[PDB]
RNA sequence: GUCUACGGCCAUACCACCCUGAACGCGCCCGAUCUCGUCUGAUCUCGGAAGCUAAGCAGGGUCGGGCCUGGUUAGUACUUGGAUGGGAGACCGCCUGGGAAUACCGGGUGCUGUAGGCUU
RNA sequence: GGGCGGUACACCUGUCAAACGGUAACGCAGGUGUCCUAAGGCGAGCUCAGGGAGGACAGAAACCUCCCGUGGAGCAGAAG
RNA sequence: CAGUUUUAUCCGGUAAAGCGAAUGAUUAGAGGUCUUGGGGCCGAAACGAUCUCAACCUAUUCUCAAACUUUAAAUGGGUA
């Protein structure tokens, strides 16, 4: 028995496209997650103003968007067809999740257009155990237990079991 | 290498909240405001008007203040309803006015004001503020207690409100949250109040679920199904309420049959043992320890 | 020539005591306060409105007034020789009861009980309260042993 | 130099330290406070002599220069190179101040500031040099002629316990023994019995 | 022994790691037609009930930190009054009466004044 | 002493103030003669500085995500 | 009625004390992995190895405070 509220869901998967450039990079690099996903994205912006960058206070910089559900495993099998299942060790985070950026937009399987252009972006997949909403509720929030909190092994040998991917040191 | 952040500086500079914020039940920025009597009332306690709500029931209860805790006169459990022939969809929207009935006229039935008083009958869905009787004794008022729960346009804790207003009581209102309010013209119907109230938007899965797919009629409908409940069963209930049986609102509580006081929790370790076990685990160290090496 | 400001020299005192910021508790409001009551002035630092002036902070009065979240008071105060008697209107955070008039209502009870028992028993009970007196003659038992003598230390350099 | 130290001798003014408030401050010239192998044990150092200070003054730090160099110089000849280990136990904090008189004249008269200086108390130590046991007859005669650069007068005392501690003479060698006590280089830790247990075990296996 | 709304300064009630949890209960959990909302049915809102002990939950545990009270430090430090009492001065003794605080060593780890449903 | 030089000539904030309050000097360290249709008045909803572990160009420092997080941030200006 | 005392009651942040407690100032060693560097050093590289000086984390230690404080007296201030 293995208690059957201790499974190795997704939570959420995030992404983002940071150009540091308004104008029309930015509107242009919204369209990349538009056809990606099937949802509009949300525009994030400056915190304080960089001399050196060409960044302006409040300035609107970068695109993020979050997935849940059975979306985000198609994705991420693009994904990890992108990167051939070849992860390493220092990829996963001490807390339980793990991360990475492609190069090009092409290898997501989305074709050319000149009045676009290359940009290149990132994932962020979240895991997940019954009970996570806990520690977001409005009325009785309360927090996990430690039992119940997921290392950084158990990750990569559920990577490892579910789409067999190898994680070599380095 | 990093700070550890909770040091003994870290408790001993370290106030703790209250207990029912950490246990997050409570607001006392909400509560300051509704529980306070004036100064120049002089001991004229005030009716607020607690609803809960909980994944399973309903609860409706009314209480004053005092500083020995606030006290309870009249409460309403939504699961006292299978007395009465509601025994599926406990806490729905009807079974959140069903219960305000009971709260409502349960109260006049203890403080002897029944048959003066009434309050509405039929179920129209219109304002109803009851105005006080001139020579009789005046109205009775409660000033309402939600808490916690977003108070937007649709809330269940609002139906029990209508059921112990139309049942008697006299709480001040505003038609502008209530299922049937048009955000972009302001208006308000009555009948689609009334449509939500006695079942029907929960009677329509009656086709979306009995015609489209057969699946899942019964991987979500399995206790109305084995109650035998029709869809068209959204049935009057309330002259029963009414009548006769808040002769017993308490349901009479039941007598006690003598337990054995056994118990089920393990009691406190004492000091004469907690002395004792590291007298153990050091001659066991080195019994353990000698003998090897 | 320092200056005559509404809170001069008040960093202490409207201060909050230690471990015991945050949330007024609501045991303070809902007190009851009649006219006659005689009360304590104690300051505080969270609630803004209707503060007393710094010269009261331990003054003790009686009510003449009551009114939606405040009550009057009277008070005593001394300005260069005289003595004024000057009314307030204070709000109900920066107010305690005093308990110096209770065991005197503990006492007009005690010798009303203590008067109408035994007053046709044809008694003479005591009713005036009576000082400490110096006390009484009493035996000291020293069964055996002697008492023990003290011998005061011989000095050496502690330090 | 400045102005000599019958001026600001005896301690009269309210405490008036370096801080957001004074600055203008120039740098004392005592920089270092401790010297000879201080890179010592505690269990080859059992000597322990103290310079108790007697009067209430104020003892400026080109003294708490001129007697370090003094005890210094004889110390390496009698004791040896390697023999000891000396502490000052002050610091000065205390900010001292002057007038100037150059026609305005008085108006106006709140000082700058002059120095440093470090307050003393009774019975107040100010140097200590711990050393072997061997060498006790050199200490008497080393703090004998730090006298002459202080003013008022102060005693010098052979402490009664063991090296730069709090702890006893003979006391400390029967608790070391039975594993109360750790050494520190020039200190020692006190083990006791209220801790939690993995201590105890890491202790004694 | 639990649920609802609380009281008092709100820690004897907190934090960290372990463990057992009978029955009624609370909850994670099943979902998106119902004008409830979000970039996202996760959060908020609604309609629900196949399935199970991590849960600010509940109770006990740690030669635990923390806290709460008691001894030591100490009649020490300090101090209201007084003296043709010392001392070159700094400052220290005396009579008279009041009188602390750390380190260090011990014991405790929620009472429930509380009203309604409930180990019954 | 007058003069040249200053403002202690109306106000507020800490300190001197000797454990209520009051209290001086050309005694200290400092500031003001304004600013705002929102930076005023109600209501819902959120929680900050810094720190960790990660992530394509990304570096000391752009954005995202997770955890600890009794105020270490902020509240137009001086300081409480 | 009182330039006073007793018995009950609340108020105050001074002298003392304290940094192994916050806000600021400060001396010397001890164990660690490098948390990062400037150089030795073998090195086509390293947190491999490095002497380390050094900062970094943890337990310890020497002294301080009018505009710093956990505690906190003596006299003293109102009421009955
Ligand atoms: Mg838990
Ligand atoms: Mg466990
Ligand atoms: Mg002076
Ligand atoms: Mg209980
Ligand atoms: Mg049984
Ligand atoms: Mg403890
Ligand atoms: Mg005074
Ligand atoms: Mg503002
Ligand atoms: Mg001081």
């Amino acid at each position: 028995k293995e208690n059957p509220m201790r499974e190795l869901r997704i939570r959420k998967l995030c992404l983002n496209i940071c150009v540091g450039e308004s104008g029309d990079r930015l509107t242009r690099a919204a369209k990349v997650l538009e056809q990606l996903t099937g949802q509009t994205p949300v525009f994030s912006k400056a915190r304080y103003t960089v001399r050196s960058f060409g960044i302006r206070r409040n300035e609107k910089i970068a695109v993020h968007c979050t997935v849940r559900g059975a979306k985000a495993e198609e994705i991420l099998e693009k994904g990890l067809k992108v990167r051939e299942y070849e992860l390493r060790k220092n990829n996963f985070s001490d807390t339980g999740n793990f991360g990475f950026g492609i190069q090009e937009h092409i290898d997501l399987g989305i074709k050319y257009d000149p009045s676009i252009g290359i940009y290149g972006l990132d994932f962020y997949v979240v895991l997940g155990r019954p009970g996570f909403s806990i520690a977001d509720k409005k009325r009785r929030t309360g927090c996990i237990g430690a039992k119940h909190r997921i290392s950084k092994e158990e990750a990569m040998r559920w990577f490892q079991q579910k789409y067999d991917g190898i994680i070599l040191p380095g | 290498f990093v700070k550890v952040v909770k040091n003994k500086a870290y408790f001993k500079r370290y106030q703790v909240k209250f207990r029912r914020r950490r246990e997050g039940k409570t607001d006392y920025y909400a509560r300051k405001r509704l529980v306070i009597q004036d100064k120049n009332k002089y001991n004229t306690p005030k009716y607020r008007m607690i609803v809960r709500v909980t994944n399973r029931d309903i609860i409706c209860q009314i209480a004053y203040a005092r500083i020995e805790g606030d006290m309870i006169v009249c409460a309403a459990y939504a699961h006292e309803l299978p007395k009465y022939g509601v025994k599926v969809g406990l806490t729905n929207y009807a079974a959140a006015y069903c219960t305000g009935l009971l709260l409502a006229r349960r109260l006049l039935n203890r403080f002897g004001m029944d048959k003066i008083y009434e309050g509405q009958v039929e179920v129209t869905g219109d304002e109803y503020n009851v105005e006080s009787i001139d020579g009789q004794p005046g109205a009775f008022t409660c000033y309402l207690d939600a808490g916690l729960a977003r108070t937007t346009t649709g809330n269940k804790v609002f139906g029990a409100l209508k059921g112990a207003v139309d049942g008697g009581l006299s709480i001040p209102h505003s038609t502008k949250r209530f299922p049937g309010y048009d955000s972009e013209s302001k208006e308000f119907n009555a009948e689609v109040h009334r449509k939500h109230i006695m079942g029907q938007n929960v009677a329509d899965y009656m086709r979306y679920l009995m015609e489209e797919d057969e699946d899942a009629y019964k991987k979500q409908f399995s206790q109305y199904i084995k109650n035998n409940v029709t869809p068209d069963m959204m049935e009057e209930m309330y002259k029963k309420a009414h009548a006769a049986i808040r002769e017993n609102p308490v349901y009479e509580k039941k007598p006690k049959r003598e337990v054995k006081k056994k118990r089920w929790n393990r009691p406190k370790m004492s000091l004469a043992q907690k002395k004792d076990r590291v007298a153990q685990k050091k001659a066991s160290f080195l019994r353990a320890q000698e003998r090897a090496a | 020539t320092n200056t005559k400001g509404k809170r001069r020299g008040t960093r202490y005192m409207f201060s909050r005591p230690f471990r015991k910021h945050g949330v007024v508790p609501l045991a303070t409001y809902m007190r009851i306060y009649k006219k006659g009551d005689i009360v304590d002035i104690k300051g505080m630092g969270t609630v803004q409105k209707g503060m007393p002036h710094k010269c009261y902070h331990g003054k003790t009065g009686r009510v003449y007034n009551v009114t939606q979240h405040a009550v009057g008071i009277v008070v005593n105060k001394q300005v260069k020789g005289k003595i004024l008697a000057k009314r307030i209107n204070v709000r109900i955070e920066h107010i305690k009861h005093s308990k110096s008039r209770d065991s005197f209502l503990k006492r007009v009870k005690e010798n009303d009980q203590k008067k109408k028992e035994a007053k046709e028993k044809g008694t003479w009970v005591q009713l005036k309260r009576q000082p400490a007196p110096p006390r009484e003659a009493h035996f000291v038992r020293t069964n055996g042993k002697e008492p023990e003598l003290l011998e005061p230390i011989p000095y050496e350099f502690m330090a | 130099g400045r102005r000599p130290a019958r001026c600001y001798r005896y301690c009269k003014n309210k405490p008036y330290p370096k801080s957001r408030f004074c600055r203008g401050v120039p740098d004392a010239k005592i920089r270092i406070f401790d010297l000879g192998r201080k890179k010592a044990k505690v269990d080859e150092f059992p000597l322990c002599g103290h310079m108790v200070s007697d009067e209430y003054e104020q003892l400026s730090s080109e003294a708490l220069e001129a007697a370090r160099i003094c005890a210094n110089k004889y110390m390496v000849k009698s004791c040896g190179k390697d023999g000891f280990h000396i502490r000052v136990r002050l610091h000065p904090f205390h900010v001292i101040r002057i007038n100037k008189m150059l026609q305005t004249g008085m108006r106006g008269a709140f000082g700058k500031p002059q120095g440093t200086v470090a307050r003393v108390h009774i019975g107040q130590v100010i140097m200590s040099i711990r050393t072997k046991l061997q060498n006790k007859e050199h200490v008497v005669e080393a703090l004998r002629r730090a006298k002459f650069k202080f003013p008022g007068r102060q005693k010098i005392h052979i402490s009664k316990k063991w090296g730069f501690t709090k702890f006893n003479a003979d006391e400390f060698e029967d608790m070391v023994a039975e594993k109360r006590l750790i050494p520190d280089g020039c200190g020692v830790k006190y083990i006791p019995n209220r801790g939690p247990l993995d201590k105890w075990r890491a202790l004694h296996s």
